[PDB]
């Protein structure tokens, strides 16, 4: 039901005709004025092929506090703290994964010395035996 | 009102909760399964080729 | 601090200014209630059903989320089993061309 | 979001790229090969037409700009309403006159 | 232009003019039944007015 | 400007957040294609290797085999 990229149901549905993907509007619009493309894949998209999937999203319900002006704003706080709160967690988890990556990129490369060495061993080995 | 409130439906709201919790954790594991695809198409060719 | 809504203190007693701070704070909070059981008695003389339906739609986002997964387990696993079947036709061949060399 | 045929919210969203609405697959398979139309419009609609595709604070953005407007509404009509119960009360404090000056004359 | 106080003070901002706002409806609602009262009590003056004129009337022509 | 400003810009550093916690999930994305490549494959070359050494030690047999008959 959510934007792809936001993850939590439109309030502006829009999916673009040309990719499958539905969209938030504002969002979406600055993404495509952002880098050009389709943000789900790359694909190059404009910004009027956006389609206004538009079904009156209007359920989301009032909950006990946050029923209140001064509760709205306060869960408004603790959101937007629990927004970064996520983010930056996003990007330490990046870079130990990608340190991680990396380290898994230089055992590869080992092994595939490895493999490639043993295999010199291995037909010498045969071509010997073959005497 | 606001004890009320929770009397009467924060039942639903700690079912809603429960949904959203269960939601999330699943999907916690449908892209993983989503990589499960990933490595052994990966595979696939590997071994098939 | 505020929300505790509090008159001028001992320092800021005779000053009136800071009686108009309060009258923005005491108004300020006096409409924040009024406008707070508006909505409360709103909700619960109308939201019922409201809930019923959102709490309706966790539970059909639930039940999709794990469709795909076991859609994505079950393709993914036809594939796996392909796998499986073409090491098993090649390792048979491998096996007797060794033995045979 | 909801099917916009149904009201119940669709497990299985389905858009036709003309209209834009939203429709459940099988729903919308079954309206379009009994009808060849779409069922709100009335356009000509095919098979291959549909496109398979509160905390937060969009949505909450969204909930305080309702509350915002609500309120300035609703003090609007209360804006409209004391300059009403003014321009009476302000022609009755115009006719507080004759009251004192005809009980002079009476 | 907003503040660099980015969440901190755009916060502190938000709640601030919300206030203001939601004490704008109250003096405004304030003076409103104020003068609901003084129109309540006018409209009583008007007929005080009335009951005491034809009382002075009917003392006039008897 | 006060209500309306405060909550556009609201949205506007909201959707900003969203784009960047988007080119984490992206990378994240790309990154854990990378792992479900590499992880897997030292797997494999582990299994390649010991495959090729049991060709080594069987080889290393028939020329043992070889040479204990002359």
């Amino acid at each position: 039901m959510f934007c792809s990229i936001s993850g939590t149901v439109p309030e502006q549905g829009v999916v673009s005709t040309k990719s499958g993907h539905l969209f938030e509007k504002s969002l979406i619009e600055k993404y495509v004025r952002e880098t050009g493309k389709c943000p789900v894949t790359g694909e190059p998209l404009s910004t009027e092929d956006l389609l206004p999937l538009k079904v009156n999203k209007t359920v989301k319900p009032r909950t006990a506090p946050a029923t209140s002006i001064p509760g709205l704003l306060s869960l408004f706080h603790d959101e937007w703290d629990a927004n970064m709160l996520e983010l930056h967690n996003t990007r330490t988890q990046l870079h130990q994964t990608r340190q991680e990556l990396s380290h898994a990129l230089y055992q590869h490369d080992a092994a595939t010395r490895v493999i490639a060495r043993l295999l010199k061993e291995r037909d010498e080995a045969r071509a010997a035996l073959a005497d | 009102l606001e004890g009320k409130l929770g009397l009467l439906l924060g039942g639903l709201q700690r079912r809603h909760g429960d949904l959203t919790g269960r939601v999330g954790e699943l999907w916690a594991q449908v892209r993983d399964a989503a990589q499960e695809l990933v490595c052994f198409k990966a595979l696939h060719e590997r071994e098939l080729r | 601090v505020r929300y505790r809504l509090e008159p001028p203190p001992q320092a800021r007693r005779g000053d009136v200014g800071a009686w108009k701070s309060s009258l923005d704070n005491a108004a300020a909070q006096l409409e924040h209630q009024h406008l707070r059981i508006l909505n409360q008695e709103l909700l619960l003389k109308y939201g019922d059903k409201a809930w019923r339906a959102q709490v309706a739609l966790d539970e059909a986002a639930v039940r999709g989320l794990e469709a795909q997964l076991a859609a994505l387990r079950k393709e993914t696993d036809g594939l796996n089993r392909e796998r499986k079947l073409q090491q098993h036709a090649a390792g048979s061949e491998l096996s007797k061309l060794e033995r045979q060399y």
